[PDB]
């Protein structure tokens, strides 16, 4: 389809320390894959959000709590695949 | 000139000289029967890779002879040998020799393999000596010379990889039909030589400094260059900018004008042996030195010569900054720790610096009254003018050459993995059996051929480096460091074989044992 | 010089001198054994074949050598370094080997075949290099060189078509029996080696000309001869017939006086491509362009040298005027238009008529005050003096050469498939298997033998061509239009293997590219 | 536009001979004329029309009338010119 695989779904980020990367880079295809592209899904706000159009993540500013992002990626046709990750953040 | 005759002899000699080395060796070979005789294209969509890893090529039933590791030709006593009496190495000339061809064929009659001994079977071998074909060697690939001389080997397949967009195919993709190359049809009785001189690299440095480049200098007189020694005098109140210079140094050593500089850095990742003092994340891929090239990322792996730690921390390897030589009983998909041989590279901390350290820090802003001078901190960089450095060490089981790729412009081509970098590399010896078809139908038809004899051949082959060796000329006082045996009743005698006959290196041999100075 | 050494070597070089190339080329065969060592007669009476498919002839068990495609020397990348800078190529000579002769035996004892090597056996190989034979060869058939060096090809069968009175065998039907020719017995450890040179044969126009046949005057001056402009002045009532001529002309170009003629025209069926734009019959052999001989009907197929279609009318081609070369997954029987090559001939437009075209209109009455000139349309036309036209072009597929046929008379023995029409052509090598007898019976039998061993060949053969080039002379300005590769991001490469090695062809590729002016 | 121009407009045909040509084929353009289009208006009926898709005619079996056909060229792209003819046929 466009199959897309995220870095590990499950991360565990020990306070105070809140700076991780969830890397969507593994994601295969048969061809190239035109963007990869980042949202959210659940966790509170007041994050500093770098490039979501793109491929690895820089994450800062973690409130502990429960955060979920999901990664979706576009074939050349185009195909959607979208393999989410959360965020165990515990202190 | 068979078939009841040897067409050549075995030669496994290494005989020293005065300034030069000859290493035979002689190994017996085996070549199967690549794809049935087929160029079944490669790529990536047919299991379909992550972006970074698509690829797109040819793979041929033609195998290779890559006799490019050390200990194809050097027993350990004879790079013990090496090693600890000179300061450098180099190939003059090889001489490749392919005898005593002996072309099976396997019959599989109901269940049971028959070999059979056939006569009138060819076996082609070309010597691509002017490099029309993509140079697969230097790659650091399997299917060598074994290292123990009692070892049958099986010969590599030859594929190639071209341009891809992904894996598509641009139009500049070459395609590589080798019938296309004049081959040479070997019976049971002929024997494939030739010869090869190599260029006027040069010469391995097989030392290690025993001055820093940072302590160059007399510890004793001081020098007649002055220097910025305080911005701020002490008149015990507060701040006064009186800016004091002051001559030095006997003792103030890091503040002096040097002459030189450290070589160029890249910075890798600092990961202990040790496994609790690492991060809990992966980490391989997340956090290494990696570059885009056409848009896709590969990590450096093993970068630039670079020492691999500290004074006193052993513990500590570059991520992807040391060679990594598997022993046996490691597979090829994760291993641990104890089955691997990590290279620590030491040897070169006086004139490289740590791959896991900063190469110092320059100024950012311009200090005035009202700023404070912000320094940034430096992690790569490119050649300055007035940085030496040295290269990356040899191994036993590593490479001997690679090739220089014909580009337009290059910088320093010495191959990162150490090695000679050679624009005329040996040349590629090409191997393959030549298919001979099983019964044709009684009735012309015009497709090609969905059925052949299962044949495969074997042989011997003879390699023999001659080496231009570089004898030492030092007048140091106290003894050298030199690669012994660990001399004590031991369970088994390292680098010989086992109680059921299985050769085992157990280390990881370098070549910088001597000390010129600085 | 066997059975333990090899007797010769695999040469399938293509070297590019100034003035000539020779393209070498060597491939692996397999002979079986054709009706079990028998002349048996082949004709139409056993199956029953219409009147225009009747034949009579005989069948032999040799085998034949055709190198008669371009392929068959030429890879693709020195094709395309033919075409693109070359007015023109001929052969000189060629060079012929047969080498490696393997002859195993086949049993198949219990449905089990074991193939056994033999020794002692041999097998016939004579060039008919005195032309006593039918020359089966330039008939565009099968069973040629491989296009693709590492394939393992099967030879054609030798048979030959005489004088038939329908099914039956006049008087003057030859019969030919093979061995009453001296051959050459060849074990496995000799060789079958002879040479040829060609006759000095026009080069083959590789250029396409960059002007028109009735566009050869100056755009800009007018001439001096004048013609008919107008059998009516207009008095604005009726007719008055004053005979005006006017010289001319600057514009007026298609009145003017011409000085040569576009070639012979002989009209093919105007043919789409799409199948909404034909007529639902059938058709073709119905309105297809044939001839009588003999009393029976054959398609002239692809006729004399004309232009496929006028400009831009891509979809149309004459129905039988053009080289189809089948792709693969075509078969040999009602095969879709995907799977064809129609081989495009449109470079020969400006001296050669279109195939789908009249060749102009002649008058056919007397004009006169009673009746109005009638014009009467031509479809065919033999060749008037001063006629000029181009051959058909050759293709990487197509064949190279064929033979003039020994006739007391012929007219520009040009052969209508392209190619060299040779009086003396490379001469037929033809193969066989020497028949081994099984076991005879000990009393003593009249009846030859019912009984043979079951063998069959293997081996090398070594074709090498030096062709004669034509270097352009060119004074063009703006850049050719040459034979390019796509330059795209594919999912295969053109005239490469697969993922699972078959050799193929995508296009057929002519040699026209170049512009010499007319 | 594509412009077009007929042989003669006017023509005179005397009875019993009736075969005449309308040569439409001097109608001009700046590019190629892809086709060549005839059609008729006037005129009674029971005539062997021959190719009326092509540029000179063959006109045969005219009876002594007015007939009045049309020529319309099409140029690429394509763009219509429609000039008729008269056919002033007498005994």
């Amino acid at each position: 389809p466009p199959i897309a695989i995220v870095s590990p779904q499950f991360q565990e980020i020990s306070l105070p320390t809140t700076s991780t990367v969830i890397d969507g880079s593994q994601s295969t295809d048969d061809d190239k894959i035109v963007q990869y592209h980042w949202e959210e899904l659940k966790g509170p706000l007041r994050e500093e959000k770098i490039s979501e159009d793109t491929a690895i993540l820089k994450l800062s500013k973690l409130v502990p709590g429960n955060y979920t992002f999901s990664l979706t990626v576009v074939d050349s046709d185009g195909a959607t695949n979208s393999t989410t990750a959360n965020l165990t953040v515990n202190k | 000139d068979g078939v009841g005759n040897a067409s050549g002899n075995w030669h496994c000699d290494s005989t020293w000289l005065g300034d030069r080395v000859i290493t035979t060796s002689t190994r017996t070979w085996a070549l199967p029967t690549y794809n049935n005789h087929l160029y079944k294209q490669i790529s990536s969509a047919s299991t379909g890779a992550s972006n970074d890893n698509h690829y797109f090529g040819y793979s041929t039933p033609w195998g290779y002879f890559d006799f490019n590791r050390f200990h194809c030709h050097f027993s350990p006593r004879d790079w013990q040998r090496l090693i600890n009496n000179n300061w450098g190495f180099r190939p003059k000339r090889l001489n490749f020799k392919l005898f005593n061809i002996q072309v099976k064929e396997v019959t599989t009659n109901d269940g049971v393999t028959t070999i059979a001994n056939n006569l009138t079977s060819t076996v082609q071998v070309f010597s691509d000596s002017e490099y029309q074909l993509p140079y697969v060697l230097g790659s650091a690939h399997q299917g060598c010379l074994p290292p123990f001389p009692a070892d049958v080997f099986m010969i590599p397949q030859y594929g190639y990889l071209t341009l891809n967009n992904g894996s598509q195919a641009v139009g500049r993709s070459s395609f590589y039909c080798l019938e296309y190359f004049p081959s040479q049809m070997l019976r049971t009785g002929n024997n494939f030589t030739f010869s090869y001189t190599f260029e006027e690299v040069p010469f391995h440095s097989s030392y290690a400094h025993s001055q820093s480049l940072d302590r160059l200098m007399n510890p004793l007189i001081d020098q007649y260059l002055y220097y910025l020694n305080r911005t701020q005098n002490q008149s015990g109140s507060a701040q006064n900018k009186d800016l004091l210079f002051s001559r030095g140094s006997p003792a103030g050593m890091s503040v002096q004008p040097k002459n030189w500089l450290p070589g160029p850095c890249y910075r890798q990742q600092r990961v202990s042996k040790t496994k609790t003092d690492n991060n809990n994340s992966n980490f391989t891929w997340t956090g290494a030195s990696k570059y885009n090239l056409n848009g896709r990322e590969s990590i450096i792996n093993p970068g630039t010569a670079m020492a691999s730690h500290k004074d006193d921390e052993d513990k500590f390897f570059p991520m992807s900054g040391v060679m990594i030589f598997g022993k046996e009983s490691a597979g090829a998909s994760n291993t641990a720790l104890d089955n691997v041989m990590i290279t620590d590279e030491e040897e070169i901390k006086a004139t490289n610096p740590v791959a896991t350290e900063r190469f110092g820090t320059v100024a950012v802003n311009f200090q005035s009254s009202s700023t404070d001078p912000a320094t940034g901190d430096v992690h790569a960089m490119g050649a300055l003018p007035g940085m030496v450095w040295q290269d990356r060490d040899v191994y036993l089981q590593g490479p001997i050459w690679a090739k220089i790729p014909h580009t337009d412009g290059h910088f320093h081509p010495s191959p990162l993995m150490g090695g000679f970098g050679l624009k005329n590399p040996p040349p590629q010896i090409l191997i393959k059996n030549t298919p001979v078809p099983a019964n044709p139908p009684a009735e012309f038809s015009a497709t090609k051929f969905a059925s052949f004899i299962t044949q495969y051949s074997t042989g011997q082959v003879s390699v023999e480096i001659e080496w231009e060796l570089q004898k030492e000329n030092s007048k140091r006082w106290n003894p050298e460091v030199q690669y012994t045996s660990n001399y004590a009743k031991s369970a088994n005698v390292d680098f010989t074989v086992d109680n059921n006959g299985l050769y085992t290196e157990p280390r990881p041999i370098g070549t910088r044992y001597l000390t010129r100075p600085l």
